[PDB]
RNA sequence: AAAGCUCCUUCGACGAGUCGAGUAGUUUGGGAAUGCUGCUCAAAAUGGGAGGUAAAUUUCUUCUAAAGCUAAAUACCGGCCA
RNA sequence: AGGUUGACCUCGGAUCAGGUAGGAGGACCCGCUGAACUUAAGCAUAUCAAUAAGCGGAGGAAAAGAAACCAACAGGGAUUGCCCUAGUAACGGCGAGUGAAGCGGCAACAGCUCAAAUUUGAAAGCUGGCUUCGGCCCGCGUUGUAAUUUGGAGAGGAUGCUUU
């Protein structure tokens, strides 16, 4: 998977 | 034509949050 | 988002989509009149960048724009002083294709502020852009923070000042050494350099 | 940091001062490939595909002639360097192409 | 309506001192917004995509099959950005996504 | 070599609202001292050393304060530009001699500092009680924290029993030879690089 | 409910017919090192710009363009008051 | 009823509801365009001059402005202006001539907002109309309005105190 950022 | 007083006022969140905790303060140098 | 994928698409301007894209666009855009509105931002990730909000108050015009050099409107394109071993042919506007076209959508909407504009299509004849464009008096503009400063007096007719992207980049208002006579005004730097200042006590 | 010499001249000249390590300014991280980056760029590459100058410079590359591509990559992109890393790109994209075939 | 009738009944559990989620469930709804659902897609937790065939400008949606080939997501090509935007209480959707439903469906 | 072959009296600019324009900045400058009571009217700068080598054997007052500075004083970013500190983001600590000097500025600074409590009726722990809230003040920042020692020290005595004995061969002799070395760097290692491949070839 | 400080494995998106190159006109002290505009070509990811003599190779130092706002110190043969 | 009934998109009409622009002034300011007399023996490079005239656009100031800067130092640190740099580096037929900038001292100082992220356990945002002034509607908007982040960082964790 792709993420644009560390999410909580 | 000119902004309203309201509308000249007007600021964004963050910058309400910043003014409110850490406005310009009262202070003195000792000499 | 998509918006990224917009981007990378519209760097490849040579691909085969986009050039379908631009063709079929810039014969529309043919057809259509040299000013109309644009109902849409037929490049919404450019004009978002640029500053283009989905909110009531913010229109899109398109405009194309004669390009190629400048001809000095005299009598049969000649001259009557001295030889200048040049023609009319060669003569450069010094101001951009751009900001003759946001002057033109300026003078059309008056009542409007220019923000931006930017490059959409282009064929031998015209160049098109689509200028992003505010309305001052809109409540929707003035209540917001982060635009209502276009809605002072100071900020009419930004386009025809030189206040845009393309009116800075024209006349060269860039920090650095190369920039020595422009970066605070040429006029202005030159009358202080040619002004003689002579004090009281000299 | 190496020590400078406490001389005005010569090879690492200079007043002598206790030099610092810096933490790195995040200003100069631009340039830095990110994962979201290579993913997005990856496949606008695949959708759109190649330039005509591009295919032009991949069959030269095939062809063998290192050369010409070269110089006909500085013709089009206008400075050196620029056609060097272009040079590498599609060497790269060649050798994809030969090992997914 | 229902999202201030929920939130009127919320108001009522912080009221009776209850946390919203002893008086609310976990939703289930059609996920919507072409940023949103690109972004599911990219996190894989997309289930299953529509995409409306007269998106105008066309590069919203172009990148978006190979997107869901490359992320293993089902999609399929749809009649109608209107008839997404009746789904999605919109004039216009450009792209919905179901990313989980209800055990009964 | 006289410039007067344009249109120069068109320009000429002449000064009798020198004394004018002084009243002027002085009745602006009580205006602000005015508003700005009992703070001082200028905000605390760093010690900074001037750039290139015919300046920096001298010191002044710089734009303001790092974020390492302010950081290894105590002081947050955000609480520093409300209680007279500038703050410069720009500058960086690239030796430890100048950071640490303005590191002790800021916490002299700070001992000096009276901090009125937002509210009187509700004084926090941050804030300066009633009791020590009096004393005399200064009102200019530049004056009572200025560059002290701009300069080195010109002149200095020791013994003789401690005077140093010199580089070997001569100060002369030293710059004549860092000179060579420095003109003459890239001549030696093109050589040692040939003469390490011929020793690799003809090992 | 918001906000600050301290530490960290990891992540850390950053502006395209734009930059840049060639050519032409114009401009500059920058007629070897300037800026602007038109036409043609047309990018990259520790990448890009700059480092005032052209080029290649290896380094180094500085910033982070192609989006935007902002008082003061400055100008003033127009207007009003003195 | 389906040869019907509708949803969108685009383009129009209205003395539709509410607004806005034009002209004057133009000393100073931001751009465009642009001479010749003159000075070079004459005179097409040049000089006058990136000036006069012409055109467009603001304000009480304008403009510029928080580095894709200067530098090469033990490094300075947004912009503007004064002094100095300096008639200097540099440019120039057949030479008349032209001509900055970094540092340094001072005046004055003030910093910031977006685009590129999924709120997705809830478009939380906004114009307008009617109000009994509690709100209710017609809509805009998911082809993205709020909150959060802007490189000086930040996002996610850990951690224990502070702040309104």
């Amino acid at each position: 998977a792709v993420s644009v950022r560390k999410r909580a | 034509r000119r902004l309203s007083k309201e509308d000249a006022s007007r600021v964004l969140e963050k910058t309400k949050k910043r003014l409110t905790h850490f406005p310009q303060r009262k202070y003195a140098v000792k000499a | 988002g998509a918006l990224k994928y917009l981007e990378e698409l519209s760097k490849k301007k040579q691909s085969d989509v986009v050039r379908f894209l631009l063709r079929v666009r810039c014969w529309e855009y043919r057809q259509l009149n040299v000013i109309h509105r644009a109902s849409r931002p037929s490049r919404p990730d450019k004009a978002r960048r640029l500053g283009y909000k989905a909110k009531q108050g913010y229109v899109i015009y398109r405009v194309r724009v004669r390009r190629g050099g400048r001809k000095r409107p005299v009598p049969k394109g000649a001259t009557y002083g001295k030889p200048t071993n040049q023609g009319v042919n060669q003569l450069k506007y010094q101001r951009s294709l751009r900001a003759t076209a946001e002057e033109r959508v300026g003078r059309r909407c008056s009542n409007l502020r220019v923000l931006n504009s930017y490059w959409v299509n282009q064929d031998s004849t015209y160049k098109y852009y689509e200028v992003i464009l505010v309305d001052p008096n809109h409540k929707a503009i003035r209540r917001d923070p982060r635009i209502n400063w276009i809605c002072n007096p100071v900020h009419k007719h930004r386009e025809c000042r030189g206040l845009t992207s393309t009116g800075k980049k024209s006349r060269g208002l860039n920090k650095g050494h190369r920039f020595n006579k422009t970066r605070a005004g040429r006029r202005k730097t030159w009358k202080r350099h040619n002004t003689l200042s002579l004090w009281r006590y000299r | 940091p190496v020590e400078r010499t406490g001389l005005i001249r010569g090879l690492n000249k200079g007043h002598k001062t206790t030099r610092r390590v810096l933490k790195e300014r995040p200003s100069r991280r631009k340039g830095a490939q990110s994962k979201r980056t290579q993913f997005v760029r990856s496949l606008i590459r695949e959708v759109a595909g190649l330039a005509p100058y591009e295919r032009r410079v991949i069959e030269l590359l095939r062809n063998g002639k290192d050369k010409r591509a070269r110089k006909f990559s500085k013709k089009k992109l206008g400075t050196f360097g620029r056609a060097k890393r272009k040079c590498e790109e599609l060497q790269r994209i060649i050798a994809e192409s030969r090992r997914a075939h | 309506q229902e999202k201030k009738e929920r939130l009127l009944r919320e108001a009522t559990a912080i009221k009776e001192g209850k946390k919203k989620e002893d008086v609310s469930k976990k939703p289930y709804t059609v996920k919507y917004g072409l940023n949103h659902v690109v972004g599911l897609i990219e996190n894989k937790k997309a289930s299953l995509v529509l995409i409306a065939n007269d998106v105008d400008p066309i590069e919203l949606v172009v990148f978006l099959p190979a997107l869901c080939r490359k992320m293993g997501i089902p999609y399929a090509i749809i009649k109608g950005k209107a008839r997404l935007g009746t789904l999605v209480h919109k004039k216009t959707a450009a792209v919905v996504a179901i990313t989980e439903v209800r055990s009964e469906d | 070599n006289n410039h007067f072959r344009k249109h120069w009296q068109r320009r000429v600019r002449c000064h009798f609202d020198q004394p004018g324009k002084k009243v002027t900045r002085r009745l602006a400058r009580r205006a602000k001292a005015a508003a700005l009571a009992p703070r001082p009217v200028d905000k605390l700068r760093p010690i900074v050393r001037c750039p290139t080598v015919k300046y920096n054997r001298r010191t002044r007052l710089g734009r303001g304060f790092t974020l390492e500075e302010l950081k290894a004083a105590g002081i947050p970013r955000l609480l520093a530009p409300t209680i007279g500190i500038a703050v410069d983001h720009r500058r960086k600590n690239l030796s430890e001699e100048s950071l640490a000097a303005n590191v002790q500025r800021l916490k002299d600074y700070k001992a000096r500092l009276i901090l009125f409590p937002r509210k009187s009726n509700k004084p926090k722990k941050a804030d300066t009680p009633k009791d020590q809230q009096t004393a005399e003040t200064t009102t200019s920042l530049r004056t009572s924290f200025g560059v002290e020692q701009p300069l080195a020290p010109g002149f200095t005595e020791i013994s003789k029993s401690e005077i140093p004995a010199g580089i070997e061969g001569g100060a002369y002799r030293a710059l004549r030879k860092a000179r060579s070395d420095a003109r003459l760097v890239g001549v030696r290692e093109k050589r040692a690089k040939e003469k390490a491949e011929a020793e690799a070839n003809k090992k």
